């Protein structure tokens, strides 16, 4: 539905991380079990 | 983010409250009710995720509803969502506030929802009162309403050229005529009102009506029509409720039906005032007459519209109802008034609604003549009084009414669980 | 049974021992690293 | 964490999930004594007292007896098949310590022959407790056993007399004699009967890039002077 | 045993029921409903699925009908406190214990009163819980003002005030505020001309606790489907606005206007000022009624009654007992029970007086399930200290709810 | 348990208000003020059966009261409380009960903290306005009060033969006179008043007023004594306030002062009332008089046990205040109407008190003819009743009255955190 | 910076006076006490510049008075501080000035600070003489006050429909009446009046009076309830004080007590007058009567906000006091005087209010009729004439008058070490 990762930059078009680069999956597991994990996205964002 | 993304997350709220009072002691020690498990999940969805593990529901929600009041009362922070494109487009603003990125994003199921919702506007026995969601999609996107969905027409009701005034009739109708006069349309919570009064006699023939704007739309089943006398319970003066045993049946008919409707009769009637205007053939002479039309009041199916995109309004002033929002806001009313903030709040929102104003007419200045005789939670005045500005466009005003609503009702539902201290 | 040891420390009680209360901001951090950093990056799927 | 002369639960012929315990549940326990917090458990444990001409006593072991003891037969009591409880309410001393509980599932078959091992704690066993901690300078942790019996009775299915019923209700008994506890309603637990919403429980999302991002590390960027060149002088802010 | 082992146990009754109307022609062939799930498991929970529920009806008519079984139930004690009884009775042995999951349940039940849209008609639960432990109810939730009320110093009744509304005045009278189902109506009737300026309205106990949002403020001449006689509803367009004010809100609340208000009646007192003379006027206000934050305890503890004898609705009691008894009526056993529930009342009221007596003029004018008016009957009683007459009340109705509520499947065969 | 044992964490509860009071707007970051760490240390103290360092008191305060509530509530509990034994020893009781064992236990340290009770009677400026503990200590033990500490004098005020009242005094004072009635003796808030009121002149001469039994413990420093006509600001009748610069000097002599003490100077005067009687020397005649006595006013060294064991109670019935309690209640009031649970608690009270009667009569039951008029917490009304009661020995009436009393203050004390949603 | 960046600095110079307070006389030459550990702390927390012992803390102090003098003078500095959000928002403003970088900035302990607080509104024995930062919180961000802290009834009222003041319908009160007069209600220091005059003797029976807004706030404990005749030492004609031992009782009931509440005896009561109506019995007819109220007066459970906010007022003009400034200037005005500043100031100030007021209205220009009748100082009176401005709405005068008080008490806490030399 929209990209997980934020990166706050202004890149041009054609590299700009799009939706369509990622897709969603729906897992046995409950979202307090995934929680950790997920700030992933969020230490990706500032660091690279 | 996008106006889209506020409502989606206001259906979920409202979603969380529904599932509550659906569990409300029926929370049993052994077992899972689908009800409470599905409660819990929404409990999950609400939050971040890096919110953690719920072990106690208030918590969360409580402190969602402080960040929305420490957000929805700073001009700075939720401006975004006062200017002019909010309302009419789905674009994402590129605005940084961690109470958007925590809590409002797009929440609903596409495109299932949007057809289980057409579906359901087809259903046999929809929700009596239902809940703020479909009014704010109605309000803003203009969408349709379930087509057996009842209502009550004096709500409706809005400023005409000939009666400008419902409610106001109602002294004039109990004060005796001086002649004969003109016809009148009224409304009640479930009843349609129409006639006319004269101090002399009205010889027996047909009679032309001509249905109000507002009320073109309705539609009643399950209705008795009969002759009466009163109006809201005050006494009409002027009319007669007489008849004999062997009188001239009275009838009446309306340009949806070839077939001609009975009055004072033991039988149920279905019919619509849509299409024109009612003819009525009155039996037996009568010294001033006031037919009745009470049954089960519905919105004609696909016609909403008029009432909601507030198009039904031809002149100014005139007459409006809040689309039921007070009836919403008496829990958050109570929450603020149980911590003192009442006050406050009512400060920041005049702030919020005046600001609101502003973005709609150029140049950007709060328009003269503007001035309020209430407060904020008592829309359906504010209402009447931004429709009687006769600096600004109509078309304006009428959508600043419809945005000042949403706003309003994004409230009602994100505040209710507020408590600061 | 195993939720997070490192940080739980059941055996002792964080009511007489401000020390441990301390001793989990630590762990907190070294948890970024454990846990945070690791990103999901394969949901197996197949065509059906 | 409750102190008791006797105790279990069983609930035969239930078709619930929960058929035996180690333990009860809280409404059962009537509360005559409260030890308020480790330090005054540990004191009444060291007042010790002559009873008699060879005897002696102590203020926590006293408090003890004077719990009435429910007989191990009462608690697998059964009327035509369904366990009952015609005793009144378990006679209890209540500890405000800050305890641990171990957790322990069992599968009943229904099958009564080799009954099962639950692990139960005696009062002995406190005791034991407050004396190999009686220094220590801040409370220690009691790690309080506490079994509960799913029922599996489904891969068990005839109408033939095998046993006496007598015999079930003692094979259930293994469940009772704890005398250290913690009550059922600690143990939180979701139960879940229609397949649906376990899944609905658990769901969740992950969005993830199809292809791994390219992460660059060995870049070098570091600047270069360009050859000899004209320089100014930005001239000093005058007036 | 506990009182609250006993609305537990109510709670889940209701649970059933309220789960068998929802399973009703929703029960297909080659699928299994979350509710008939549900239902289900609640049916287990308790003991074809017929047969239980009847026993337990019957064995239930057998206890509450012995003083010598229920006494307990009956002592100024079981409705006082929480304190587990000593009692063997192979009923509360086998139905009566904890069935609601604490804390989460009573968590619940708060996240609830903020809730936007609650039950538009509640359980008995909700009522018992107010009444006995004297708990909150949803802010949301709608009541008809006629309810609420109790009698006064002004006015002996509100009904009964409908047949002076009828008769014309002799000259200008005292305040009137009266309530109907659906709106509240106060003015001063007279059959001279008054004045346009300022008057001031008290409002009375009862209606103090009452809140109203999408409201018509207009005058009227009705009551109840009724004239109402020196009062005028007239007007003209010329007429000078007709305002009011309360102390909760700061502006002026108009009248005869086509707006939507929403006040509160918890400042006191109304602020009236009319803008042309009439010969006696009636103000109305028709909205959503619902009992304003932290103050439905009123209601439901009795304790806004002021007067004695005093008017007292039965809430809603009558409602939910048309079931059990038209299930009396068919086993011949209606008799047997009115007369069982004399004695199960009798009792009651006796171990609430020291000494142990049923007191000086106590005379029955209705049977059992007629609440409303038995209770007038025991707030009747003078020789008796007022506080423990509220006591028996809302003690006799707990116990008349739990009839409501268990008896429902019996079929004594 | 012990009284004591209560009394003690009362204390502390107070202290911990005390010191919430002191660091309230000195909580700087950066910064642990000496005030801060008591505070601190305090709470630990509370939650010593459960902790050994606290990080916010938000919680355990909370839970305290909570617990406290739902004790105070059940007599089947507290009923231990209620019992004539509880007030009379300091035998250590044993109670299986979690509010007790948890919370009531010994807090303040012996004998250090007495000694610096008594050396604080001795201090040249005490509290104004004193803790609920020097009160709970005077009215239980019968201890000492401090030798500076001011009161009001109207309080202290008691039923006497001669005037049956103080403020039901203010109308007889005002309706002008007939003959030259009996002496009055009254007392206003900041100053105690006396004279003789008559139609007609009064010889100047020598006069003698008895000093009433609950005034004979008081004590005046920085005096005015004046003539004056009002009491409370409600004017007298027959009394004279004027004066010639030419009238010859009038003065009062007490029987612990060998000296004169002028009237109508500007001279702040230091007297006391104990001793007897009071020797005025009326120099000019006046038609009804008032002589008016404005200063500090002090309980005398050792006489507090008058006032505090209503000993100063003489005959039935008899007004008399409540201590204070009421100006302490106000807090755990506004906590239960906050939460609606003021109407229970009352029906609790009330069962309360009429269990503690009971215990304290042979044989236990309600005497007859106890009504009350009103509410647990409006004290002062409510010890007038209980001393009331002619088919009771008033030992024990004041018994009851004291021992009501301390759970009261108890009450005011350990409720104010009441939170239970 | 920030609007709470300042209430924190001011908090903390607040908190070095009452330290400066403690330490007094208390200096002595072995000993360590906590105070003075705090104080000398506190001292250095004031300049981001150094941070070693302060040998004479007058220096800094004083830097700092002249610092902020220079400061809030000139409107090019101190302009930001005068807008319309910075009264609302705590949005940090992009500022840069020497005064704000060296002394503002944030230093309450967060949260400790908030929690402290509020377990303070709990608190037994409240400051009866509270900190400006307590009303700089009530009055900006509405927060809660004390629930026990007292307060003087009058200053709490404000003008109504009925009567238009307090203090003038005195000389009213004074006038034998013409006839049987409507009911006053007047508040005192220490007491609350009502009552019916008339010259006529009125009829024994049941009387209703209507609370006013702004007495519909308190609540007294520890209360004597009697007839008088006297406000503020004057006298009131036309009402009788007159009584009889034989006279019936003369109850009076609140809506918030269900029990009668006895009058003219030696009773201490407490109830709440936030029913919203008194209902007395006079038991015997009398020619004119008041009753008065005396007794400790607090403000109602989270109704402070009506006090503060500036919302129990409803007509214009209207009398309004000053939240106590006055008694805070003090200082600052005797140090101006001190170097000859009074003068210079008062100029600088009435730029400053002019300033002010413009941003506040929309569009910006100065008022029509700003007759400014005192200087100021005298908030009290220039507060009425900014509420009699006809031009500008209700609303943005009310908040004008907050903004101002904000402004001024800032200056009576920072200016006091004022030494320009």
């Amino acid at each position: 539905p929209a990209v997980p990762v934020i990166f706050g930059d202004d890149l041009e078009p054609a590299v700009r991380e799009r939706a369509n680069l990622y897709h969603r999956y729906s897992v046995p597991y409950h979202q307090i079990e995934l929680a950790l994990h997920a700030l992933a996205n969020d230490l990706l964002s500032i660091q690279y | 983010m996008s106006r889209q993304m506020w409502l989606d997350t206001s259906a979920l709220l409202e979603a969380i409250s529904e599932y509550v009072v659906r569990c409300n002691g029926d929370t049993f020690s052994g077992l899972t009710t689908g009800d409470f498990n599905a409660l819990s999940n929404m409990f999950t969805q609400l939050s971040v995720s890096s919110a953690g593990y719920v072990s106690d529901p208030r918590v969360p929600l409580q402190t969602m509803s402080n960040m929305f009041v420490s957000f929805i009362t700073s001009t700075d922070r939720c401006g975004y969502m006062l200017r002019k494109t909010w309302f009419n487009s789905d674009t994402k603003p590129t605005v940084s506030d961690d109470f958007i990125t925590t809590y409002i994003r797009p929440r609903l199921q596409v495109p299932m929802s949007d057809t289980v919702r057409q579906l359901n506007n087809l259903s046999l026995q929809p929700s009596a009162k239902p809940k703020l969601y479909e009014r704010q999609n109605a309000i803003m996107k203009g969408l349709d309403i379930p087509y057996s969905e009842p209502i009550e027409p004096c709500k409706l009701f809005r400023s005409v050229a000939g009666q400008t005034g419902n409610i106001p009739m109602m002294g004039i109708l109990a004060t005796p005529p001086a002649a004969q006069q003109q016809p009148f349309f009224v409304a009640e919570r479930r009843r349609i009102l129409f006639g006319i009064r004269s101090n002399a006699a009205i010889p027996a023939g047909a009679y032309q009506f001509v249905v109000p704007a507002w009320a073109s739309v309705l539609s009643v089943t399950g209705a008795y029509v009969y002759f009466t006398n009163s109006f809201f319970g005050t006494i009409i003066a002027g009319v007669t409720a007489t008849a004999t045993a062997a009188d001239a049946a009275t009838t009446f008919t309306v340009p949806t039906d070839a077939n001609n409707l009975p009055v004072q009769t033991d039988s149920r009637l279905s019919f619509s005032l849509g299409g024109g205007n009612i003819n009525l053939e009155l039996g037996v002479a009568k010294t001033g007459f006031c037919v009745a039309i009470e049954g089960e009041f519905t919105i004609l199916a696909n016609r909403s519209q008029a009432y909601y995109t507030l198009n039904s309004i031809t002149q100014t002033p005139t007459s409006i109802d809040d689309f039921d929002v007070s009836d919403f806001l008496t829990t958050f009313l109570s929450q603020l008034r149980a911590c003192g903030q009442y006050e406050i709040f009512s400060d920041a929102m005049d702030q919020l609604t005046n600001s609101l104003i502003t973005n709609y007419m150029d140049p950007p200045a709060i328009p003269a003549g503007l001035a309020f005789t209430s407060p904020w939670f008592r829309f359906s005045e504010r209402a009447r009084t931004i429709l009687a500005l006769q600096n600004v466009d109509l078309n304006i005003r009428k959508l600043i009414v419809r945005h000042l609503w949403v706003i309003t009702s994004l409230i009602a539902v994100f505040g209710r669980y507020y408590r600061p201290n | 049974k195993d939720i997070y040891d490192k940080f739980m420390c059941i055996e002792h009680d964080s009511a007489y021992e401000p020390s441990l209360t301390m001793h989990r901001v630590r762990v907190i951090y070294s948890m970024l690293n454990d846990y945070c950093a690791k990103m999901i990056s394969e949901v197996p799927y197949e065509s059906s | 964490f409750y102190i008791v002369k006797n105790s279990g639960f069983v609930d035969r012929g239930s078709t619930g999930p929960v058929i035996a315990s180690s333990s009860v549940y809280e409404n059962v326990l009537k509360v005559v004594h409260t030890i308020a917090d480790f330090d005054a458990a540990n004191a009444l444990r060291l007042q010790r007292r002559r009873v008699d001409n060879t005897s002696y006593t102590d203020s926590l072991s006293d408090m003890f007896n004077g719990l009435r003891s429910i007989s191990s037969s009462e608690f697998v009591r059964s009327v035509n098949g369904r366990s009952v409880f015609t005793e009144g309410r378990i006679d209890a001393i209540k500890v405000n310590m800050r305890a641990k509980f171990d957790l322990q599932f069992i599968t009943e078959e229904g099958g009564y022959s080799k009954p099962p091992n639950v692990k139960k704690l005696m009062f002995s066993d406190f005791l034991s407790f407050l004396d190999s901690h009686k220094s220590d300078y801040r409370p220690p942790l009691l790690t309080v056993p506490i079994t509960i019996g799913l029922n599996n009775l489904g891969e068990t299915n005839s109408n033939t007399l095998r046993m006496r019923s007598e015999a079930i209700d003692e094979y259930f008994s293994s469940y009772v004699g704890a005398q250290i506890l913690v009550p059922i309603n600690v143990v939180d637990t979701r139960v879940y009967t229609e397949f649906s919403e376990l899944r609905n429980f658990f769901t969740g999302d992950v969005v993830i890039r199809d292809d791994p991002f390219d992460v660059w590390d060995g870049v070098k960027a570091t600047y270069i002077p360009i050859g000899v060149h004209g320089v100014r002088l930005d001239p000093n802010g005058d007036q």
